[PDB]
């Protein structure tokens, strides 16, 4: 409208905030030990 | 007295020091390095956060051009397009063919999102280190200190005065650029304020996020809407800080040396275990013991039972004790070779006690100072089988 | 248009160039910086001020002793005085002779005026510099903007966008540690935190005017009680903070060289001249004009009246002109060896027209750009009777 912007400011009802999210846990690996050297197994269900 | 020694910056291994000053009984104390947060000076530069294009409502002249005004937006676009014919649910709406045209603006404004969700560049200088040094000397067995790292701020905590530092090695992992990003610390070179490119990181750059002006270099672009239908399709780079949010590297906390840890704080730098620490300490003169009381226990005798060449405390030896009177004495070898475990010990008249050890040496020739009675525990070590635990309990490998 | 060039960085002295764009007439240009804030950052240390004894009510028990403890607060000195005999106008305050004692105390509280008057030590780092920037060209404004001296940084005001520094000089007047105190600024080595030694400096140190946490080593002792009169008298050394108050050495913004400056802000050494500065301009297209339209200027020649060897400008020269047309004609100089007083001359045909200037040489030999024509100015000059007069501008000063 040509006339003019009037007030109004609109609160937005859903701000982002910070929350907690429930995040996936990798399955336990495998420790193999050597001399001098950590061999880790390692199977995931999920791209790590 | 004034029992002057550098120490290496470990955080798990005691400081196991004799004060043996003439005319009393020498007395151990005891340094640990609990935290070693350095906690450098920085400086804020701005806050980076995906924008939004905050388009406001076009005007549209039935019959007749319009001049747009160059509005203080930051990144203000302005442009008027004519050959415009809208329809807008009722069918068209302006009589003439031609002389229709569109006035269509747009702006940039930082998104809701910047509240909670914005990287932060910061500049980094020398700063000064702090550490919670834990002291355990004479009967006391118990003091929590929070010191600085300069060599000229005392410590009089309690009853004992200490001084610790200036550090030998000015190293910081921290460069001149640092990023901050929520929690995880980025060594990203930021290029300046008010210089961001499209598309790359800190396209709009915002000096605080209070900040009402800002700077956005978007390459915002209007375009003209096709069959006539109102809106405002602009084309512009896709949010640079979206971009780097799934290519950043990786982050100062897993590539820093030396094992250092970082947080959401100052931007310390916890337990950079390198270098080592010129500690001057002067002791209260009270906890000393007049050397005359103190029993007397020469005559004596020191073999292993048996030692291995492991990070633990993998040393059980046995010692002939032949004292005078009964009570409690400090023990410690000067040497590096080996560390005992032992801080005191109560000896009968004339008894024979184990001391539990640690050495790296395959054949621990030391000496071990038992108020003030000097023996060589010479012996063999074995070598150990497993190779998991945590990092030692000795770490003072040498020649062996 | 991208016109780099380096400029002295001086405060006084514009520098006016002229900017040669192929197939367009040239456009004088003249860029003078009237600021040139250095901004170091700082870090408060601790908080100076003199202290205030505040005494306790003393406790006075009439038959019996009493010990003293330890009170958590800042240099609490206690003590307990024995065989006194209080009157108090009724009278003696107990009837025991010998069993009466009076427990005084003591502790130090920072002034009451330390809110106002306090002296702050800090540390420096790196710091950003500014600068306030003046500008002119062709014939179309006389727009300035506040503008950052890294060579990342743009500022626009107007049509035209230019970029500056970084300086050439990384000289920061201000020393490694530095003291503030109200509007002087002095490079004092406050020695460290908690370390003030009583009577000098920093005898009472606080880590900010809130902090109820403070240091205060200022030798109060307490003492016995004169002729039984109820009264604490303490012995106490002269306030730390009053001495160097009186006898404090020059401020730093009486013995920064280059002529610098300080003041109640971000702490800037303004107008500190040393090194140069790499400014780049990119004037808009738009004030240009194409060279078919300008005058162009022929068969002309130079003739200087009165030259002057002096800091001012002395100089004056007059010019004979056949042009092809009546209008503006840009006038500048590519040599250093004068400094031209007049931006621009009014030309018409075959007129003789005058213009001011200044020199350093004896012999002044340099050309005259006048809208793309040359013209060599030979003469003579003569040393100025008033030595001592305003700062020079002829800047210009080589072997001669």
């Amino acid at each position: 409208g040509e006339g003019d912007t009037f007030k109004g400011k609109l609160h937005v009802p859903f701000v982002p905030v910070k929350a907690k999210c429930i995040a996936t846990l990798a399955p336990e690996p495998l420790v193999e030990h050597k001399h001098r050297t950590l061999i880790l197994h390692l199977h995931p269900d999920h791209p790590t | 007295y004034e029992h002057t020694a550098v120490m290496p910056n470990k955080v798990g291994i005691p400081y196991k020091a004799l004060v043996e000053r003439p005319g009393y009984a020498p007395v151990h104390l005891q340094i640990q390095l609990v935290n070693t947060r350095i906690i450098p000076s920085t400086n804020l530069e701005y806050i980076t956060c995906k924008y939004k294009t905050k388009v406001p409502s076009p005007v549209v002249k039935c019959c007749g051009a319009t001049q747009c005004t160059s509005k203080p937006h930051p990144d203000y676009q302005c442009q008027v397009f004519t050959g415009v014919y809208p329809f807008m649910w009722g069918g068209a709406y302006c009589f003439c063919d031609t002389e229709n045209t569109q006035m269509s603006e747009a702006y940039v404004e930082r998104s809701e999102e910047c509240s909670i969700d914005h990287a932060k560049a910061y500049k980094v200088h020398t700063g000064t280190v702090q550490a919670m040094v834990n002291i355990t000397y004479g009967s006391v067995s118990w003091r929590s200190a929070d010191v600085y790292v300069n060599g000229e701020t005392p410590a009089k905590i309690g009853d004992a005065k200490l001084i610790i530092g200036p550090l030998s090695s000015a190293w910081s992992p921290f460069d001149n650029k640092v990023v901050v990003y929520g929690h995880e610390v980025y060594n990203y070179d930021f290029p300046e304020y008010g210089t961001g490119k499209a598309g790359s990181f800190g396209d709009l750059q915002s000096r605080t996020s209070t900040s009402n002006d800002l700077y956005a270099n978007t390459n915002l672009k209007l375009q003209r809407p096709q069959a006539g239908i109102v809106h405002t399709p602009f084309t512009q780079a896709p949010s640079g800080f979206e971009r780097w949010k799934r290519d950043k590297g990786a982050p100062l906390n897993d590539v820093a040396p030396f094992g250092c840890s970082i947080a959401l704080e100052p931007l310390r730098a916890e337990n950079c275990a390198v270098g080592s620490i010129p500690i001057s300490i002067d002791i209260p003169d009270a906890a000393f013991t007049r050397i005359s009381e103190t029993p007397t226990v020469s005559d004596l005798e020191c073999k292993i039972t048996e030692c291995t060449y492991a990070s633990d405390f993998g040393g059980i030896a046995t010692v002939a004790y032949k004292s005078s009177k009964a009570g409690n004495c400090p023990i410690h070898s000067p040497s590096g070779v080996a560390v005992i475990k032992e801080n005191d010990v109560t000896l009968a008249e004339s008894g024979s006690f184990t001391f539990h050890f640690s050495t790296a040496n395959i054949h621990p020739a030391f000496k071990l100072q038992v108020c003030t009675s000097a023996v060589t525990c010479k012996g063999d070590c074995k070598p150990p089988k497993d190779h998991i635990v945590d990092y030692p309990a000795q770490h003072t490998e040498s020649f062996t």
